[PDB]
């Protein structure tokens, strides 16, 4: 089989996936960026009173106490999910890579090249 | 950097950067004075030759091994071997490498704590870690299992290891290795005439097992055999002529592994000695050990060792369990390729004993959790 | 492994060890200042939720991968 | 391909003295290249190149297509370049799983062969008889209807 | 959406979503910390091994069951168990599923309210449901009467019930299983010269116990019999060997059932307490639980054991009542079979424990009315 067929494939699926790349990450930032603006809602700089600023401020320390909550709740969640990923990493790695292991070697590459020593 | 894979052993240092197939350098470990007087003016005598130029001036040195039984016996002499090894067998500075030793198992401690502290104040390297000699055979093979019988010529040890978890009430050491060999068929060559006495002697004695000896698979037919017939008398030349004829003797010397009442030991043979470790182990990883069985060392090269083992202890085991023997073509360099793979593992990088760790604990930092 | 230590872990993460503070009860320009601050972090946390809710959803896919390849290799 | 052209137009010198060493020693004196694939074997394993069985075998099959013995240093010497490594490992395992991520549209642990061959035809590249067939064949290389992760991996591991 | 019927249990966990006709996922509640030193590096190994992944790493581990006799003792192992069972053995995350765990009667409440405590915290399910054991066995039969001997491997429970009022004051639990059954058939062995003293050994008792035991119709007859011929003697196959083989130990491991003075118990057998668990009822139901007597749990499946029962009960009891013993094929699944069922009803749908109550109660809320 000529290898310049899996070069050629190997172009367009190197191709492939830049664009991917390249397209999930500002797919990425726009969604962060939409998803930030959309709930980390905008101060004022005017048409509040001094009492109106300190209603809204206790509203907004509330409101940040609430989803400090959530967001810490959902980071212990991922920091759990996270360990059991690891372990499963780790059971799978068992299951395939156990014998594999041992095969890591750079052989035979400087005393291949000894013939003038005597 | 890359890290220097020295592998003392008592017989033959092999040594290398880790990463490798093979040692780079592998030579006698014997340091030979002058005996004579010497009459030549300024012909550049020294006064010792280390490692392999002293197997070619043999003639008129006293070798003398600095390595007994695992244990070392004479600590300048391990010293000047240790700095011939690393600036004219490698040429590298050992400021600039980390070092991986190697110890037989259950060996004083003493030994140990010596080792690293002669590697940390006289040649003052990184980092050293010492390791088991029959841990290493065990990687190489590849598995991570396995009970292996690591005939060295110095001491022959029996680890057997389950899913990486070394059992230490297990472990077997026997004394019996390639040197008594070595002095037994020099012993038993004198029923023919030959007397080979001086300690130069001695390596043309190893020369003769090496070369001639074969492990037989059934002791009395053979012993029958050569004794009716000639067909197995092979001869070999001796470094200057007379030629001499080997008889029965060819697979009498290395009988003596598996009957070690013939040089008076009272222990049992390789052939039992493995099956005890097992019986040893628990009751439900026997039959992993039973098809796992390792060889190693550089003793376990005679040719026919990995039939007469396996007829021993499948007469020994019980008779539904399957008996398999790995006996690799790279015997010899087992424990170094092993000890090779295991320096470049990105996992042990950080059990180096570092050197700063030394400097607050003394040398006694070997025996804990760095072991 | 004496789950009373994890649920007051957690509880004080929740309101002790986060940054749990009164803070309505300033001037003017110092109150808006904190505010600003006090939304401002939330804001960064909603960032790092909302990326710990895609990396979240990538093991996931990781571990679909992890089923997928164990049930296919036995 | 084009690629066997560019990488004859980057010639490393480094490889091509042993190259042209293989040339010396092949040629004793205004030979037009009989290809002795003994000798090329020889050459190869005497260079320090670390060529499998199998690949001199190909060399043995896959020379003297002029029937004359005489092949051209240009196709021969491609097919010395070609044969000698020339490639880091073909990227990472991380960007092969990062990738296969942004593959797996289906969202099944996996993609699909099918998959494969409508992402590639998106890409609005020519297929084939080179293409179409062994590419699902060999994405797939254990036929389970889709294209595994590992399988991902063992279709183009230590490609560029 | 479908709900999850969990059930603890001791000796085997027994899980699988509602509506099912056998449980998904079987596998012994064991977590077996490693034993020994280990010193292969990175060979991933763990700290614990759960489930039915120590029963094959079980030469190097030391099994402990987190669950002595029905109550809990080890609640980090029982959480373990638990998250292991959700997350590998169903793959289906809790936080979107009801479950139904099961406990044996007469247990201590602690242990229940920490169970309830623990799933609603900890793995946070919408709704659990604690149920008895022994009307979920009563499910299955398809029956609503019948007096039911749910003996399984921790304890022996015997729950009467008729036209579906439980009588609470007539539940005789007795606490020798299929465990004391392990322990004394390890214990009667040694009269052979077999030990196993190991906890890994137990479960190779526990294997032969399983594959050899029988229940005797007649003991002395038995004992007679074996003690002359040799037509009982089976013969089993250890794990590395060396066959046994069991002569009268066949029939007396199961014995103990009906004779608990063999293990120095005062107590009744099994073939009595269910009698005087039926005298304690009303005089006017005691015909309906003469005739449908029910068995279920795993120790029940015995060969030859529903006519020993029998005989016995046959031999207590009145004469003119007709004894029938309902032994279904399905035993060891009867209690899992019925949480099915029970799970699957729609006038059930609404006695859940909603997470709710229990924020407004405390773990207490499982005593009352939802019960
Ligand atoms: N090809 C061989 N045949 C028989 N015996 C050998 C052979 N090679 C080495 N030996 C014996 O093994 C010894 C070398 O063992 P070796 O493995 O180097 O010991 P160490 O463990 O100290 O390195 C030599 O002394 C020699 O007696
Ligand atoms: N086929 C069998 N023959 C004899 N005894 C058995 C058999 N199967 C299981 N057992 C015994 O029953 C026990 C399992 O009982 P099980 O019903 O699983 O208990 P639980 O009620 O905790 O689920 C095992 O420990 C074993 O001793
Ligand atoms: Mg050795
Ligand atoms: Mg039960």
């Amino acid at each position: 089989i000529s290898a310049s067929r899996k070069l050629q494939l190997k172009t367009l699926m190197l191709q492939i996936a830049k664009q991917e790349m390249e397209r999930e990450a500002e797919e990425r930032r726009g969604e962060k960026g939409r998803v930030l603006r959309t709930r980390c809602q905008p101060l004022e700089l005017d048409g509040l009173g001094f009492e109106e600023l300190q209603d809204l401020c206790r509203q907004l320390h509330a409101r940040v106490d609430k989803v400090d909550e959530e967001r810490y709740d959902v980071e212990a969640k991922v920091t759990k999910n996270i360990t059991e990923i690891a372990d499963l990493t780790q059971k799978i790695y068992d299951l395939r890579g156990k014998f594999k292991r041992p095969t890591l070697r750079r052989v035979r590459i400087s005393a291949d090249a000894m013939m003038q020593a005597l | 950097t890359t890290a220097l894979v020295c592998d003392n052993g008592s017989g033959l240092v092999k040594a290398g950067f880790a990463g490798d197939d093979a040692p780079r350098a592998v030579f006698p470990s014997i340091v030979g004075r002058p005996r004579h007087q010497g009459v030549m003016v300024g012909m550049g005598q020294k006064d010792s030759y280390v490692g392999d130029e002293a197997q070619s001036k043999r003639g008129i040195l006293t070798l003398k091994y600095p390595i007994e039984h695992g244990i070392i016996t004479n600590w300048d002499d391990m010293e000047k071997i240790w700095h011939h090894t690393f600036y004219n067998e490698l040429r590298v500075a050992p400021e600039e490498h980390p070092t991986l030793l190697t110890e037989a198992p259950l060996n004083p401690k003493a030994n140990r704590e010596k080792m690293t502290q002669i590697m940390f104040e006289t040649f003052n390297v990184p980092a050293m870690y010492v390791a088991i000699q029959a841990v290493l055979s065990l990687y190489a093979s590849g598995r991570t299992t396995g009970i292996v019988l690591d005939s060295g010529d110095g001491v022959t040890h029996n680890v057997p290891i389950y899913e990486g978890y070394a059992l230490p009430h297990a472990i077997m050491r026997l004394d019996l290795a390639g040197r008594d060999l070595t002095d037994y068929l020099m012993k038993i060559l004198t029923e023919r005439g030959y007397s080979f006495v001086t300690t130069a002697e001695r390596e043309i004695v190893r020369d003769i097992k090496e070369k001639l000896c074969y492990v037989a698979l059934d002791f009395e037919n053979e012993m029958a055999t050569a004794a009716s017939s000639s067909s197995l008398e092979k001869s070999y030349e001796l470094p200057d002529g007379q030629v001499i004829t080997i008889g029965n003797e060819r697979f009498r010397c290395p009988e003596t592994l598996f009957q070690p009442s013939f040089i008076g030991m009272e222990s049992a043979g390789i052939h039992e000695t493995t099956y005890n470790s097992i019986m040893k182990c628990d009751i439900d990883i026997r039959k992993d050990l039973y098809a796992n069985n390792v060889l190693s060392g550089g003793t376990t090269m005679y040719p026919g060792i990995a039939d007469r083992m396996q007829k021993e202890i499948t007469a020994l085991a019980p008779s539904t369990m399957k008996i398999k023997i790995i006996a690799p073509p790279e015997r010899k360099y087992s424990v170094w390729i092993g000890g090779s793979i295991l320096a470049s593992l990105s996992t042990f990088q950080q059990m180096w004993i570092s050197k700063q760790e030394y400097d607050e604990a003394g040398p006694s930092i070997v025996h804990r959790k760095c072991f | 492994g004496k789950r009373q230590t994890e649920r007051e872990k957690k509880k004080k993460i929740l309101a002790e060890r986060r940054k749990v503070l009164a803070i309505d009860h300033l001037n003017e320009d110092q109150l808006r200042e904190k505010a600003k601050e006090l939304w401002q972090s939330i804001y960064n946390l909603e960032a790092e939720k909302f990326d710990l809710q895609e990396k979240f959803k990538q093991q996931k896919y990781e571990i679909n991968v992890l089923r997928n390849r164990i049930n296919d290799n036995q | 391909d084009d690629i066997y052209k560019a990488a004859v137009e980057q010639l490393t010198e480094e490889q091509k003295n042993e190259f042209k060493a293989a040339f010396d020693i092949f040629v004793l004196g205004a030979e037009d290249g009989c290809i002795s694939t003994k000798e090329l074997g020889k050459v190869m394993r005497m260079l320090g190149q670390n060529p499998t069985p199998e690949e001199l075998q190909e060399m043995i099959d896959e020379v003297d297509e002029d029937g004359s013995g005489t092949v051209d240093f240009d196709e021969f010497l491609v097919m010395m370049v070609r044969c000698m490594k020339d490639d880091s490992k073909g990227k990472s395992e991380e960007e092969l799983s990062d990738l296969f991520r942004m593959f797996d549209k289906n969202a099944d642990g996996y993609i699909d062969l099918d998959e494969l061959k409508m992402m590639l035809q998106a890409t609005g590249e020519t297929i084939t008889e080179d293409d179409i067939e062994e590419l699902m064949k060999d994405g797939d290389k254990n036929n389970d209807g889709r294209i595994d992760y590992d399988e991902f991996l063992e279709f183009m591991k230590g490609v560029e």
